């Protein structure tokens, strides 16, 4: 990995720095470092796999070192640099895209392609150089059993998932009391609706809770929270939990009350937040237990008096709502994010290819379904896939 | 090398100390292994350098 | 352009190095390349700025060379760089800023200010060495044809555009049938909606259709999919197609039924997802086709089948909606998006130096009425002044 | 600062790059800079302080130079430089963590830590190499009266803020004239409620003016508009301005009308949009003026004109709403935003060792407060530890 | 900026030194300095002024050194130093002219003229020495970040504003209860006016109070407080807060009770004086809190209990003043102040010009414009227009 | 006094005429009244604070006299002198400061400080220069 890593490192850099008119002593420590790839390299077959459709590929390395005898580049050595330059990256490209396309469930973290098992071997590790990005350094990290860390903005850390629990129903659908709840990417939204208003609640206070378990320790984390939930403030027709029959939702929304957000790292409370919306910091957590209370207001104008009776019909449920964003985070393990392109790069890659399904991820590399069950080989074969994609991103 | 090593190289030889402090303090000989007592100072801490 | 950018990266290798007490090994190479853009720059004089309120600024280099002789650098060393250096940068600002408000028709890749065009000259090319910014590095490989690749978070591919489209109505605007669409930016909200609830509908299914035909091809771009559009889930008053007359929409929002969202490329279908909600993944579309349908509840409570009546007056009308953002992708073509500050700094320089319209872009810079004609010349001078932008927002 | 940056940057790169199998060429000068490291080092007593439960560390140097003559680095060579390694960067994160953690009013640029200000003494200036971060950049800008920009990606400029103002109200909260607005982080979400709809005003147009007064200048900033605000779209049951009553609020979504976004510096404006959605760049500002007005529709169809009486009871409130998202924005000062971690950094820092309050920043570090009250204090105590709390995350 | 300061020092120092008759041990080491301007000058070229009205000078330098063999000056000496000089001063004063009549939103504190630009080369830093000035003073230590201190004499602090706020109030406008001031410059003149005089207050006390946010910290200030407001104690017909109306105010002044001033940093107390007038000092603050007492003086001679009835009517109105002088201060921005000339020259050199208005300075130079919206921009260009206002006010006055 | 004048009077003098490029012949009075200064002070520690609020500091002196150029001072030269100088400027600072605070009934004319007291010795008038004020 280090060492395909290396490859396309010396490769982006020879693509940015050996360029017409430059002097050589811009280049003279990354004409080294080309010069040592082309001699490592130099005689050696490797044959880029036909998983699926991904065509087979067989790889000649028979290239002439780059000159080191200038003062300031010129468009001949350019060109002599830029034909081994191409022939490299189709290589890094192929190996990379046959090493996203597998995974073990025994080894998912060791290369599973034939060319980057290869490139393990000792004859390489001169190649071996600056492991300079974030991928490769956590990767290096991991294999040292040493703290890892990866910074994610806006982590997709919640498995997509819009349900419902009703705490109080009835085959009518019409007193109705519970939470509805969209945890979707790196947002939770929270919505406890009660159809009396808490008219015959004890204090009429009706609480809600929101228990929300992160499949990986999230530290370092910026988030916003605010009152209310925008996508359970408008009147909807939802299904049954069966789906034998369809109730009604109307909403008006109060604030909630007493809202206490707690981050807890094996249901310890690591960092308590009451009545506080605007930022917040959670430092190590991974579960989100979200309490809110809908309060009947003691004193009413006409109209809200008027929205909410003693008994029924209800026809204005009291809905009190709660959004949580992750806006950055920082995780021990890969995640998607909205900012990087590796999930994305990964599926492209096995889509475009039609790559089976195989043992470890879910059918498509989908996202909901491999998050909601992060399994350690899933991790280990991720943390590859993901490190792979992103040496390929930077040359392609 | 040869500037990285050079304070190593100077530092042993027999012939030359790399300074003197003037205390007009009694300060009393230090027990080294290679003199027995002797007036020898490990570093420049606590006096202006000149 | 090349040349323009090393000028800009060689200062901010020096204003970033040439520090107090650093080791003059961390610099040589540095020296060498500063020491090689003064000898080049020497005894040439420039003129940036002409047009507009940008005041004509004229430029002459004489500047005695770095040393090499020391061990470590101190404060004189230090001082007679940083006199050099906020010469180059104030010159190389202005350049920027000339090129930045200048346009072409026919040659807008091309450089358009003076400076810019002597630059590109021969006897400057010595200036030029590592090339190694996203922005520089497309801009080379551009030049060569080879694939360019820009990634966006949260691409403006979108131009703005709030519409609706009626398939079903009459002057009283009572039993509506249709779609209304906000695609602003990165984001897609659609909903359809049927007054009637699909009662009379064919199985008591109401298809509704939206296609979006991206101006520029993306690719690898990861998309969250949600069921709902709140954006159109909400009592409102719109106007008429004409503006001639106000009608009223007071949706009760179903979930939508067989989301079917294909992503295409040539009219093909490249990527396609059946109720699926969350992240997804559309590896290479130019068009995307959100096709939806409101189902009416084969089964309702007493609530739900009073909101639906079997004939008019219909006051609650059946929405299902569609919200589809795009988190990143890459493009082949520069793009506005949230995180880069290119347009920004485009437009701002512009409208500092009251910069008359010209005959490629709208007005101010508007992005909605750029992206919506976004035509070759149009693409060309885009990626020029966006290249410019990137190269001045290294030093200023 | 420069020197605590420079050792932090000289053990992130030694990590980085001194890799087994690696030619030496790759990594003399960081090898030289290293050795001067310890050099400058070795010799010093340093102590780490004891404020809160951050435990008193002692800390010592007299470590051995690393090697310079192997072609390739091998095993060996790696494991020796690991072992000095560990240690700097024990300290470096201590002293970072001791920084972090203290606050001064007198002078908040200036170090708190005894460590750093030991650091400061012109005999570690050697230390001193490439000062390449933006954080390092604007310090080193800042203390040479440079001008100097942070970037920020959804800038947190604004304080959380939910209010209300009611310019036409009664004890009865049954025809209320007035707006509704959110200012949270990046985002402004406002809405004007007319209950009459504008019947007995002045042509039948209602105005709404909202005023945001940012606490410091922006720049080059991408920001969206977006012609409606979804919070302030659905029914509400909401306190009154002393909580005495509970008011309703029912919202009927009206286009806004005459809407002009002016973005002003010094009570000058700028940048103004009328009638302007999408994308739109305010170049320079320090005032955000939105002007819009609930126009009431000339022709409505049945439907609507029921909505809306001529006098009262009032129960479809005209409400006109708009969204302002800043996307991307440029800031003399330094500033919490949804990509970066610098002050969840120093949050978890303060939390972690039960950190006091000291006389600059609110308890907890809270954002909101710290935004609100934001004095040049804050602002040098802040940057301070924001510029700390990133060289830390070069390591930890 | 250092440079032009040293041009126009030497040049002052000459003009004061080389004098008939006078020792040349007196003026060696000022010699020497003028030759080495001399020696760095000449060669050079300079364009100075293409802004307003301010016309397109030129300037060459081709000048002899002064001679050094002379034990005393003679006459013809002097003359041809005057001669050098006087072609320097109108140099230097073209050059600050130039400089004071430009803008930036960027480096307002860089110099925008070209001449000036070319002054900060490196081969003019020799003409550089003694930076004694407080102007220069405060500008080398601003560069290196230094704390700096500037002393006003009557600092204007306060933008103008005349206003008046009404906390009891109905249309006629005959019980009214509120406050007025005048905040000007360095002065604070402000009134609690109670048209009732208290008669039914808890306890025949109303409580006034006014903050004033000053836009600059101000440090070791002299500031004079004195009991009553003249300008708010005679009979005064004044508009309503729409100018729908005017109503009248016909008071009579009562000293004001349990007068506390507040001088807060950040909004923390740092100095409270209670009920005492005259000089006081307020240390460190940016803001101040007036808080003054109606207090109804419980007996009465017949005539003042005639003044106050028990009920409306009200043609008496009982009100309380309080003046506030800010005698001398420290700034660690610059102001304009009574004493200095900054202002007005950078005035009057953009008026005398027809400088068109700028990014950065309201629209022809405006005090109130200025210090209501005094931005850091702003304010660096207005420390580098003031300083080359100072250097120029060395020479041409 | 005349002595915490002149001390910060040099200092003045040195933060105002010790500027990069400025001719030697500038400063050469002013460089031999600072070393001066500099020979006199080394050597002698120096207590300063211990009423109220104002902390207890100690000074000690052992620095290096300012060296001599042929033309020039250069930005080295303006460095080096300017340590010093900021370490002779919070220690008159402190002195000042230890003296404003103190009173005394008898002999209220006198220096009460002890650094000042220290500063009135015979010792000490040689740094003393003019007092111009
Ligand atoms: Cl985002
Ligand atoms: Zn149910
Ligand atoms: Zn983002
Ligand atoms: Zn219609
Ligand atoms: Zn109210
Ligand atoms: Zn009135």
């Amino acid at each position: 990995m280090d060492v395909l890593y290396s490859l396309s490192k010396t490769l982006k850099d020879a693509r940015d720095k050996i360029v017409e008119g430059t002097l050589y002593s811009n280049v003279s420590d990354l004409i080294q470092q080309f010069n040592q790839m082309i001699i490592t390299m130099n005689g050696n077959e490797f044959q880029t796999g036909g998983i699926g459709n991904l065509p087979i590929r067989n790889w000649n390395f028979d290239f002439g070192l780059l000159g080191t005898t200038l003062l300031n580049l010129d468009a001949n050595y350019v060109e002599t640099a830029r034909n081994t330059i191409d022939y490299f990256v189709d290589f890094v490209d192929n190996v990379c895209m046959d090493e996203m396309v597998r995974e073990s469930q025994r080894n998912g973290i060791a290369p599973q392609s034939d060319s980057l098992r290869k490139l393990s071997g000792i004859k390489f590790k001169r190649i071996n150089f600056d492991n300079s990005s974030e991928y490769i350094e956590n990767w290096n990290l991991q294999n040292r059993r040493q703290r890892t860390g990866f910074t994610f903005h806006k982590p997709n850390i919640f498995p997509y998932s819009a349900s419902f629990t009703l705490n109080r129903s009835q085959p009518a659908h019409d007193n109705l009391m519970g939470t509805m709840w969209l945890n979707a990417g790196s947002e939770i939204q929270v919505a406890g609706f009660d159809y009396s208003c808490a008219i015959n609640a004890p204090a009429n206070i009706q609480q809600f809770e929101h228990i929300v378990q992160l499949r990986r320790v999230l530290t370092t984390a910026t988030i916003t929270l605010l009152p209310d939930a925008e996508r359970f403030s408008f009147p909807r027709v939802i299904n049954s939990a069966d789906g034998a029959t369809t109730w009604y939702f109307n909403p008006v929304i109060l604030r909630p009350n007493n809202v206490e957000v707690e981050f807890l790292l094996n249901g310890q409370i690591i960092n308590t937040y009451q009545a506080r919306f605007g930022t917040i910091i959670a430092r190590n957590f991974d579960t989100i237990r979200l309490s809110f209370q809908l309060m009947r207001p003691p004193n009413m104008t006409p109209a809200v008096a008027a929205l909410f009776p003693n008994a029924q019909p209800f026809e204005h449920h009291a809905t009190v709502g709660l959004t949580l964003r992750i806006e950055s985070a920082v995780c021990e393990s890969v995640l998607a994010d909205a900012s990087k392109t590796m999930l994305a790069n990964v599926t492209s890659v096995r889509q475009e290819y039609a790559i089976p399904v195989g043992p470890v991820f879910p059918p498509g590399m989908n996202w909901t379904d491999l998050i909601t069950n992060y399994s350690p080989s899933r991790e280990d074969n991720l943390q590859r896939v993901f490190t792979v994609a992103s040496i390929r991103s930077m040359l392609v | 090398l040869i500037l990285m090593n050079m304070e190593q190289i100077e530092r042993a030889s027999d012939k030359i100390a790399q300074g003197v402090i003037i205390a007009y303090r009694d300060m009393q000989l230090e027990r080294d292994e290679m003199y027995g007592y002797v007036n020898i100072a490990r570093n420049l801490d606590g006096f202006q350098q000149i």
